[PDB]
């Protein structure tokens, strides 16, 4: 249900390994820790952040 | 009396709703400070041309029943001119709106430089002058005749009356699609290629949502205009060269297509009511 997910991370942020791998194994489709993501459902929809 | 007053009901419905929607659009755009934007001047011009088209429907309403055009010569000239201003300016404002949205999306640094509402007024006046240069010769040669039964309005092509007619038909078809439709297709083809792979457009999420909603609204309005106006243009050309015979369904289809072309002016304020949140709030609060 996701147009594309852009950034993913193990925020606590320890390190965010984004869609290219910068700011230092990819999917194409149209000590307690948590991993966040950012995505938009479609082209015209605003970016929104999801927590796991 | 059934089908007759049915057709007059359609005239009254379409004219009243178009005039009310476009007057409300102009009222809310001018009376609010937050609506003065580079892409609300274009909408104001669009709902100016639509109201100009819709204001001639009561005269056709009177002309249908009596069978005679009883308003004289000047009003006939004005109505025939207003039709071509409607068609040309409604197709050029959408093209300039799409190129504006292209500049906004794919060229942010440049679009920050020159997108003030001072520029939009000059583009609107230049567009209206360019349209009027072609729409004034139509008023040059439109007159009320004296037919056998009832007087009617008509375009009197002066010297050969076979050459200028086809020249006007070919010119209107070639220009009022192949320039603006090709420009619009290229502009939105570039916009979608940018919008697919961009994380954020202006660096802020709110600016991202506000920049994508307006582009979606403009694309929906362009699609509505093209779908409403394509069949009459293609059907005029097919009647021009194919030489279709006289059939019981053919005349009704022709008058449907022309009715759709006039009916497109009604829809746009309704689309703006629930495609833009600020327009909906201003309509409700007003
Ligand atoms: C080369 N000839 C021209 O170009 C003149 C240009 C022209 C001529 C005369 C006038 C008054 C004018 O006003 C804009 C334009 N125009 C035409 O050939 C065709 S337009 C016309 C014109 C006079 C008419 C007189 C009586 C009845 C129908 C007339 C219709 C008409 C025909 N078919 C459909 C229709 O739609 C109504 C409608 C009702 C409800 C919802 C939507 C639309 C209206
Ligand atoms: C917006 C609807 C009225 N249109 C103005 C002129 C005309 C027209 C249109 C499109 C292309 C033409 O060459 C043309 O001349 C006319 C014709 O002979 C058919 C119906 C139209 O009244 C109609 C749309």
């Amino acid at each position: 249900t996701i147009f594309r997910l852009y950034d993913m991370g193990w925020y606590r942020l320890v390190a965010s390994i984004t869609s290219g791998g910068s700011t230092k194994t990819i999917s194409r489709d149209n000590a307690v820790y948590y991993c966040n993501a950012e995505y938009r459902t479609g082209i015209w929809e605003e970016l929104l952040d999801g927590w796991g | 009396m059934v089908t007759a007053i049915t057709i007059m009901a359609l005239y009254s419905i379409v004219c009243v709703v178009g005039l009310f929607g476009n007057f409300l659009v102009m009222y809310v755009i001018v009376r609010y400070t937050k609506m003065k934007t580079a892409t609300n001047i274009y909408i104001f011009n669009l709902a100016l041309a639509d109201a100009l088209a819709t204001s001639t429907l009561p005269f056709q309403s009177v002309n249908y029943l009596m069978g005679t055009w009883p308003f004289g010569n000047i009003l006939c000239k004005i109505v025939i001119s207003i039709d071509y201003y409607n068609m040309f300016t409604s197709i050029f404002t959408l093209c300039t709106m799409s190129v504006d949205r292209y500049i906004a999306v794919c060229h942010p640094v440049k679009a920050l430089d020159f997108r003030t509402p001072r520029n939009a007024k000059i583009v609107n006046v230049c567009n209206w002058i360019l349209s009027s240069a072609i729409g004034l010769p139509v008023m040059f040669m439109a007159t009320t005749k004296y037919r056998q039964g009832s007087i009617d309005c008509t375009l009197t092509f002066s010297h050969p009356t076979w050459y200028w007619e086809n020249l006007l038909k070919i010119c209107v078809f070639i220009f009022a699609f192949i320039m603006p439709v090709l420009i619009i297709t290229v502009c939105y083809g570039l916009m979608i290629l940018r919008l697919k792979s961009v994380r954020l457009l202006s660096g802020s999420r709110e600016k991202d949502r506000n920049l994508r909603r307006i582009t979606r609204m403009v694309l929906v309005v362009v699609a509505v205009f093209i779908v409403c106006w394509t069949p009459i243009h293609i059907y005029v050309i097919i009647k021009a060269l194919i030489t279709i015979p006289e059939t019981t369904f053919q005349t009704v289809s022709w008058h449907f297509c022309i009715a759709l072309g006039y009916t497109n002016s009604c829809l746009n304020p309704v689309l703006y009511a629930f495609l833009d949140e600020n327009f909906k709030r201003c309509f409700r609060e007003f």
